[PDB]
């Protein structure tokens, strides 16, 4: 699908913002691992360290 | 004089009687002697001790059981009985001297000691209240609906001459009447003299809306309400909505010009309460040592989750769930900058008859602060935060909903599927954020509302269907969806094996209930969960870390292969958060493989349940180890 058919609302408003980003699921395994461990690393507190 | 001669009576009536200066100082002196010498012949007088109780822990009421006096001193019971202001009156200043003997500088910290009858004999209902029972001492049944502010009423008024200036001495104040003066013992005048209530001491009040019990009101009959006057020691013990007995003297208000609307000279009457008794989350030394001692056992999960909610039958995974829920997990702010919740939200979704009102109403009995409402209907707390002006008093208050009043606690929200849109944003706000933002009426704030949410919603088409998936099957949007960490879909398949224990169940209920005809106890249970949701704080060590990321990675790609919907970074911190959970009915400070096992178990329960038919079958496969 177009970037403006994916949006449940009208094209010009994109126009309307600077910048656009468009956030992708990678499906990637390392990836995956890598914020796997950060999410843990947070929930454990080795990141506030 | 003596009792016999007490027993006889000179004056009109007996108010009169105990009026007269020579029978009140022999009333004086044998209730001074029945509060010394009484004893139930085991050797132990219990008055001396309630006295010693009383003024160990600096309390103004001494509670005095009427079967005793009347036993000893039957015509003193009758004198309470039927003219108990006086009587009260006299007995108060006889109770405050036997405490002077024990306690020679009790005086002048507290200077006052209240009786409160306990145990009187009849029972009234306020239905049958009638004028012989006025000015006499009454106990009646009733159910509290409202109750007023504390107010400072006058009790030992000081007033001060605007001519001279002076202070001139304190005069106690009845409760029933106002008092005045007009000397004033420095400018001999009687010149306009001003309370002052720097100087002035103060009793609390209070008033008391009580009704009769909806179970005991006669049919076609409406209940009858009465207010009840709370004084010093009395206040704020009775939460509207509990049922109470009140003992107290039955008496009328003055009104001036008595009531022109009925053109008969009528009053208006109230109970001014000498005693209340009720028909708490605390534990004590021994409480945690035998918390400690049924934690230490292996089972000790398996026997919390039987424990949920006895007149559920065979719902083991809603049980589940509302364990995690009513525990709870660690609710984390790292660094200051990034947030993670702690609490966890389960949503029943489940056909009509599965039981999930109970369940909530389970919940609410159990939960310290658990507030219901429901989008369907209409008493119950609102979710809505509010401004509102009260169309009698003028006076406007904030009202947080029921989601800020959860706050710390539990919101138990019934009919999901039937909101509108302001309480869907407020929902949305509150699972977002944990905070609720209200700009009205000049008020600008943000009030807390960190409050684990269970909710109960019925599919659309009020049957559910497997061929369909989760998003289809509700009319809640995806975000509001995603924001559940447990997702517990019913469906009642006709299993005769099933249905057979469910009838039998509900059947021995029924018998059971009749007029005519491993768990652990609920307040013991009530008071863990209390005690793991303030005391314990589980955690998690670094090496336990090379398996969560394995299963994850493990269970994304599965996602990947059948283009269901797919496990996204909450369904590993719902797992993280669950076995937060599971570590709290173990009452451990760490969080173990075998919880973290388990709290990989429920997610993903909850993630195959919510999937396609289709799905489903090639899910079950890849995740058995994980389900086992
Ligand atoms: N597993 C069960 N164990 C015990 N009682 C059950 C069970 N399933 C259903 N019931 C009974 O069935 C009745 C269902 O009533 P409710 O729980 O109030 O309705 P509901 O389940 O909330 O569904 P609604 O209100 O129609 S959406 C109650 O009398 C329950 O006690
Ligand atoms: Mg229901
Ligand atoms: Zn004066």
């Amino acid at each position: 699908k177009s970037p403006g058919d994916n949006i449940d609302f009208q094209t010009t408003i994109l126009s309307r913002f600077d910048m656009i980003f468009i956030v992708k699921d990678d499906h990637n395994e390392e990836r995956d691992i890598s914020i796997a461990n950060h999410v843990i690393n947070i929930h454990t507190g080795n990141a506030n360290a | 004089l003596t009792l016999e001669s007490l027993s006889n009576v000179k004056a009109n009536s007996y108010s009169e009687w105990i009026t007269q200066p020579n029978v009140s100082r022999t009333i004086a002196r044998e209730l001074k002697s029945f509060l010394l010498e009484y004893t139930d012949e085991t050797g132990r007088s219990v008055y001396g001790a309630r006295i010693r109780t009383l003024g160990e822990m600096n309390s103004e009421s001494l509670e005095v059981n009427y079967r005793h006096l009347a036993e000893s001193k039957a015509i003193l019971a009758l004198f309470l009985a039927k003219c108990p202001e006086e009587m009260l009156k006299i007995f108060d200043l006889v109770a405050m001297e036997a405490t002077e003997l024990h306690y020679p500088d009790y005086a002048r910290i507290h200077s006052e000691i209240h009786v409160r009858i306990s145990d009187f004999p009849t029972i009234y209902s306020l239905r049958e209240l009638r004028e012989s029972n006025l000015s006499s001492l009454v106990r009646v049944t009733g159910v509290v609906t409202r109750r007023t502010g504390v107010f400072p009423q006058l009790k030992y008024v000081k007033f001060n001459c605007l001519k001279c200036g002076s202070i001139l001495g304190p005069f106690f104040q009845d409760s029933n009447e106002e008092i005045r003066i007009s000397f004033c013992t420095n400018c001999k005048s009687k010149g306009p003299f001003r309370v002052n209530g720097e100087k002035t001491v103060y009793r609390n009040y209070q008033r008391v809306t009580l009704q009769e019990a909806p179970g005991t009101v006669p049919p076609g009959r409406l209940p009858r309400h009465r207010e009840v006057i709370l004084l010093a020691d009395l206040v704020d013990v009775s939460k509207p909505g509990e049922e109470v007995e009140v003992t107290g003297i039955y008496k009328n208000n003055y009104d001036g010009n008595l009531n022109a609307k009925n053109g008969f000279p009528v009053f208006a009457t109230i109970i001014e309460a000498n005693s209340i008794k009720r028909r708490v989350f605390s534990w004590t030394e021994e409480e945690e040592r035998e918390f400690r001692k049924i934690s230490r056992d292996r089972g000790i999960i398996d026997k919390i989750i039987s424990s949920m909610a006895p007149s559920i039958y065979g719902h083991r995974d809603i049980k589940t769930a509302v364990a995690c829920s009513l525990f709870g997990g660690v609710p984390k702010n790292v660094n200051g900058k990034h947030s993670i919740r702690g609490d966890i939200n389960v949503l029943l979704l489940g056909d009509p008859g599965t039981a999930k009102s109970q369940i909530l109403k389970y919940v609410e009995k159990t939960a310290h602060r658990a507030v219901f409402a429901t989008g369907q209907g209409a008493s119950a707390v609102g979710l809505t935060a509010s401004v509102r002006k009260d169309p009698i008093t003028k006076e406007w208050t904030l009202e947080g909903g029921a989601l800020v009043l959860a706050d710390k606690g539990v919101c138990l929200i019934d009919e999901f599927d039937k909101m509108n849109d302001q309480d869907r944003t407020s929902i949305h706000e509150a699972m977002e954020q944990q905070s609720i933002s209200i700009s009205k009426a000049g008020i600008v704030t943000t009030l807390q509302a960190r409050c684990s949410i269970i909710a109960a919603a019925n599919p659309n088409g009020g049957r559910y269907n497997s061929t369909l998936p989760l998003a289809q099957n509700v009319s809640l949007t995806e975000p509001i969806l995603s924001r559940f960490d447990i997702l517990c879909v019913v469906r009642d398949l006709v299993d005769e094996e099933a249905d057979e224990r469910l009838a039998t169940f509900v059947v021995d209920s029924h018998v059971r209930s009749h007029p005519e005809n491993s768990p652990i106890p609920q307040e013991l249970l009530m008071k863990y969960i209390h005690y793991a949701r303030t005391k314990i704080y589980p955690k998690l060590h670094q090496m336990d870390m090379d398996k969560v990321s394995r299963v994850y990675a493990d269970l994304r790609r599965e996602s990947i292969s059948t283009g269901s919907f797919p496990i996204t970074v909450r369904h590993l911190e719902s797992i993280l958060r669950i076995a937060e959970s599971f570590a709290k009915m173990r009452l451990s400070e760490f969080v173990s493989s075998y919880d973290l096992d388990r709290a990989i178990k429920v997610v993903v329960d909850s993630f195959v349940d919510a999937q396609k038919v289709s799905v489903r079958r090639q899910l079950r496969r890849s995740f058995a180890i994980y389900t086992l």
